[PDB]
């Protein structure tokens, strides 16, 4: 053996909606996204 | 030249004249000039070669 | 000839590596709404030796969070230690970057995640025989429960 | 209508070498390098929520 | 080794000397059904 190293893998259930705003004016928009129910972001599941 | 396994090394004169530390810095795949007038020499190495 | 590998020189030298190349984060994955936990940032060398706390006063330490509205952070009276606080229920992703302020070279930790942390509705129901219903519920760990 | 000089953006790429990204002002330009699926992430650097 | 009077040279055999690893990332987060390939740096990449 010329070395050992250790990756920790966390695996984390349901889904939720996410937005930073929940009001909109007439004629305005907001972009919505999904996030997982533990907090899983589209970075880790979106692919 | 940002690509993993490229390496950058400032080259000093054998008379010790080029203290490149007084003219530039090299970090985060950037080059930066400092307060002083001068000349620096640099190698771009790759894969230890 | 056969034992020659074990004869060390009793005038033992010192060796100094000159250069943070990996980071560990020492903290808990769960905190209550309204309460706090500590985070310790461990910086290591190219050769896996830790730096001593007395060297962290020379390091550019930069924490990173996705959802600061659920889990907040401050730095403590020790540069190596940070104080976290939960604000509402949820999940948050956390990491820390350390940079050399002389060379702009940096290293970053693993990402980690921290949770912040039930009732039934209605509490009373009235029916006729042959009636049907479905129970509802609120608050807790809906991603872990 | 105007973001000021404090509106610094960052971007990350969940499968590296499928694309490259580059930001200028408030525009992220990307280029395809290999076939596949990737998430691009973009955030306000100093308010990452 | 070269002869500084005749320019004649001799060369040794080649030998190999070995010097004595890490993983990246050190922490990963996935969702169930997620895939990844571990990356690593150093060790002895011509004998390991």
């Amino acid at each position: 053996i010329i070395g050992e190293d250790k990756l920790m893998v966390y695996v984390k259930t349901g889904i939720r909606i996410h937005s930073s705003i929940n009001k909109i004016l007439v004629g305005n928009e907001a972009k919505l996204r999904v996030v997982g129910a533990n907090g899983e972001t589209p970075f880790t599941y979106g692919t | 030249l940002d690509k993993t396994g490229i390496e950058f090394y400032p080259l000093m004169d054998g008379h010790g004249s080029s203290s490149c530390k007084d003219v530039i810095d090299i970090g985060d795949n950037k080059i930066v000039s400092l307060d002083k007038i001068g000349t620096c020499y640099v190698s771009a190495v790759r894969d230890g070669r | 000839q056969k034992h020659q590998q074990q004869q060390q020189s009793n005038t033992s030298p010192s060796i100094v590596q000159i250069s943070v190349h990996s980071i560990e984060l020492d903290v808990q994955d769960m905190v209550q709404v309204g309460d706090s936990i500590n985070l310790i940032v461990k910086g290591f060398s190219q050769n896996g030796q830790q730096f001593d706390s007395t060297q962290y006063q020379y390091m550019n330490i930069i924490p990173h969070i996705d959802n600061p509205n659920v889990l907040s952070m401050t730095q403590s009276s020790d540069s190596q230690v940070f104080t976290l606080k939960g604000l509402d229920q949820g999940l948050v992703t956390l990491s820390v970057t350390i940079q050399n302020p002389k060379t702009s070279f940096s290293a970053t930790s693993k990402t980690i995640q921290i949770q912040v942390f039930f009732r039934v509705s209605p509490s009373v129901l009235h029916l006729v025989p042959g009636g049907h219903f479905q129970i509802h519920w609120t608050g807790g760990a809906p991603i872990r429960q | 209508t105007e973001y000021g000089s404090s509106a610094i953006f960052s971007s990350e790429v969940s499968n590296t070498g499928i694309i490259s990204s580059s930001i200028d002002a408030n525009v992220v330009t990307i280029k395809g390098i290999r076939a596949g699926l990737v998430t691009l992430h973009v955030y306000l650097k100093d308010m990452p929520h």
